[PDB]
């Protein structure tokens, strides 16, 4: 669980079934497996819920290397098909969570920040967050330089 | 024309069934689109007296749709009538295909990857119907757009943050320039 | 019958005025410039203050009349679908006050008036076909809620991801070219939808950035200071000559 | 206020008076429109008859 809540871990879903499944497989409590998934109408729901949390955390994890992706390499990370693919993409674009800009004129597409909205920022977040390092930079290239000079 | 409350009928106004032609015979080409139900839509006091004359009001809510033939049919209608009426015979000529770029405009700014096929729907046979006439449209300075024969391309384009709102200053003021400098160069010899 | 009855407005505004205390066909006349110039296109809000005089002018009337003297305005709250008077026309007595069936249908028109779900629309379709002998225009009435429902639905489909394909955005509506496209091309000629369709690969795409005043206000400022600059032309012109 | 005897030699006036208007009281049939706004507020069973006491 906690594993699978920091990056997730991409794990087999199978390997989630040996976990989460082989707990009816307890010579002790199986009340912790009675009341999650010993439900049917719930814990059924509960399964699904967790196929929710795969597509939903791992797109959260997944978010970085966007704005280039196919949709079959998609599928071959979200560890399900195509057309659970196209379902989960519209459950989570109706979720509108993070702005998502899906299209098939060849399927290259992803979900995605607002896709680099501005002008200049780049000049000011590379340009200036770069040269304003390069002028912490002398104010501590004396420091060191001062601190090794003391001795040699 | 906008006011339209104090010219019932004076004794200057044989008919003001035909002032109500004047208003949509201008008010088809100057009226912008949200001016256009501003005007016809918002407001009755014209559309009384030209629910009377449906074909009228026909043909501006065609104009507000985008159908094209009933353009062809109702737009020959007022070119029956801008022959046969008065203070018309030496201006007729731009208003045909000056109505037909108006709504050409529009149509271009529906979408991009057009064709005369889809655009034939609504022409007939518009096909070198529209050689003629949208290329003299290219070529009358109007209607920017790129246009191919057999890949077929139509282009929608122009945003006016480009390079000839940049231009317009210099050219005023290379002409105007050059004129206030000789006018200060008149006053040396 | 509207020149008819337009021939009977250039007579009633002086004729039944030129008959003494008339409280009763002037609200009469409230309801004839609520169909007439309602059906004149005049304007949804003014015609239906004249409703709105009409309403509270229908009371002390007798019940076949009364059960049937707001079916005009509530069939055009069918037809306004921003109702703006649920609160205080259905609310109201004069929709719950009688003892008729068709109070009782008016109040489910108010009902749905109020919420307008298309599980309700299209299927009480047929429940309201006997409420559509009563339209008096078939083509306004339901069409404004419908022709609203289009772009409702529109902003279901299209809003959560901007460009699409178009079949699929038009699987819902199952025309891939009749007439959505003319709604969507329509929809940017009224600036509610800010992109480009297309016909060959059938990729539609929604983009805008419209704003520049460092290109707007400068250029155009400099074209009124060449007006001004014109204008100094004739102190030069002056000064020369 | 109530009380009317402080004014018009120059409120209501001959010619000051242009948009200056007297401003009586409502007749019945508005006890009614209180009762029916009013009573609005709160939650009305759902019949609870309310003209019989006009």
């Amino acid at each position: 669980l906690l594993k699978l809540f920091t990056t997730m871990e991409l794990m087999r879903w199978s390997t989630l079934v040996e976990d989460y499944g082989m707990e009816l497989r307890k010579g002790s409590l199986e009340s912790p497996a009675t009341d999650v998934f010993g439900s049917t109408e719930e814990g059924e729901k509960r399964w699904k819920d967790l196929k929710n949390r795969v597509v939903e955390h791992n797109i959260r994890i997944m978010a970085k290397y966007y704005t280039r992706i196919t949709m079959k390499r998609m599928a071959q990370l979200l560890d399900l098909s195509v057309d659970e693919s196209e379902a989960f993409l519209s459950n989570l674009v109706v979720n509108k969570t993070i702005f998502a800009k899906v299209d098939r004129l060849a399927g290259i597409i992803n979900f995605q920040r607002p896709k680099d909205p501005n002008n200049l920022l780049n000049d000011w977040s590379q340009k200036l967050n770069s040269l304003m390092s390069l002028v912490n930079k002398t104010t501590h290239l004396i420091a060191k330089e001062e601190m090794i000079h003391n001795l040699q | 024309f906008l006011d339209t409350v104090s010219t019932f009928t004076s004794y200057e106004l044989m008919d003001y069934k035909t002032f109500v032609t004047y208003t949509v015979y201008v008010s088809m080409i100057a009226l912008e689109r949200p001016d256009l139900r501003e005007k016809v839509i918002k407001g009755a006091e014209i559309l009384e007296v030209l629910h009377s004359l449906p074909a009228v009001r026909q043909y501006l809510f065609s104009l507000y749709e985008c159908r094209y033939s009933v353009f062809f049919q109702s737009l020959a209608v007022v070119e029956q009538e801008m022959k046969k009426d008065w203070l018309f015979a030496p201006h007729y000529r731009y208003y045909v295909r000056e109505m037909r770029i108006h709504a050409y405009s529009q149509l271009l700014e529906s979408y991009r990857s057009l064709t005369l096929g889809y655009m034939a729907e609504a022409f007939g046979v518009g096909v070198e119907f529209i050689d003629q006439e949208l290329s003299r449209f290219i070529a009358a300075g109007r209607l920017h757009c790129k246009i191919d024969k057999v890949n077929e391309i139509v282009e929608t384009n122009r945003p006016d943050s480009k390079n000839w709102q940049y231009q317009e200053t210099i050219k005023k003021g290379d002409l105007l320039l050059n004129r206030v400098q000789k006018l200060s160069r008149v006053i040396n010899m | 019958n509207l020149p008819k009855a337009r021939a009977a407005l250039t007579s009633a505004r002086t004729t039944a005025n030129a008959i003494y205390c008339p409280p009763k066909l002037q609200a009469t006349l409230d309801m004839q410039s609520g169909i007439i110039h309602a059906a004149e296109e005049k304007d949804w809000k003014t015609a239906y203050s004249y409703f709105y005089e009409a309403f509270e002018g229908y009371d002390s009337i007798d019940s076949p009349k009364a059960i049937t003297s707001l079916k005009y305005m509530l069939l055009c709250k069918i037809m306004l679908n921003t109702p703006e008077d649920v609160q205080a026309l259905v609310s109201g007595k004069l929709a719950l006050r009688y003892a008729g069936r068709q109070t009782e249908a008016l109040k489910c028109v108010a009902q749905a008036s109020k919420n307008r779900s298309l599980a309700d629309f299209e299927k009480a379709l047929t429940d309201y076909r006997a409420e559509l002998r009563d339209d008096p225009i078939i083509s306004t009435h339901l069409a404004k809620l419908y022709d609203n429902l289009l772009e409702q639905n529109l902003i279901r489909v299209i809003e959560p991801f901007s460009r699409v394909q178009i079949e699929h955005i038009s699987s819902l509506i199952k025309l891939s070219k009749a007439d959505v496209e003319r709604k969507l091309s329509q929809m940017i000629l009224d600036k509610k939808f800010h992109g480009i369709l297309d016909q060959g690969e059938g990729v539609l795409i929604i983009f805008d950035e419209p704003p520049v005043d460092k290109t707007y206000e400068a250029a155009l400022e400099t074209i009124q200071n060449m007006s001004k600059v014109v204008d100094s032309l004739y102190n030069k012109a002056k000064k020369l000559t | 206020t109530n009380r009317a005897d402080t004014l018009d030699p120059a409120l209501l006036r001959p010619g000051r008076l242009d948009r200056k208007i007297e401003f009586p009281l409502p007749d019945r049939r508005q006890k009614r429109l209180i009762f029916s706004t009013i009573t609005s507020k709160m939650n009305l069973s759902e019949e609870v008859d309310l003209e019989d006491y006009v």
